[PDB]
């Protein structure tokens, strides 16, 4: 009992942190795969703002009148 | 695709100015002083609209 009492844990103590710990790390496993099937929707399609390689810029693009009247 | 229409030569065809390059380049000043007001309708209509067989009238 003293052993118990000065040294160890409670079967309390360690239980609800498994249970905290498995709550944090399932956060974890759902956030990964969902991640991942965000990432491969998003290269497939390419509606999202990651892969975005980067196009003309149409700032340079200044309509003006020309020289010649058939552009 | 869609085929291009081209007004035919039943409109295409006013009397030209046949004169040669030499006179008409002699005579531009008094050419762009009388005339050459109604000519900017035509030249805005040509750079506004970039078509010819629109602006031929």
């Amino acid at each position: 009992r003293w052993i118990a009492r000065t040294f160890f844990d409670a079967p309390e103590k360690n239980y609800e942190r498994t249970m905290a710990i498995l709550q944090i790390e399932s956060e974890k496993a759902e956030l990964r795969l969902k991640e991942l099937e965000v990432r491969r929707l998003m290269r497939a399609k390419g509606d999202g703002p990651w892969f975005q390689y980067p196009t003309i810029d149409k700032a340079l693009i200044d309509h003006s009148p020309k020289a010649t009247p058939d552009n | 695709p869609g085929i291009v229409e081209l007004p035919s030569l039943e409109d295409l065809k006013v009397q030209e100015v046949k004169v040669s390059s030499s006179v008409l380049k002699a005579a531009a000043h008094h050419y762009g002083a009388q005339c050459d007001k109604p000519n900017k309708e035509f030249m805005l209509c040509r750079w506004e609209e970039k078509d010819p067989r629109r602006c031929l009238e």
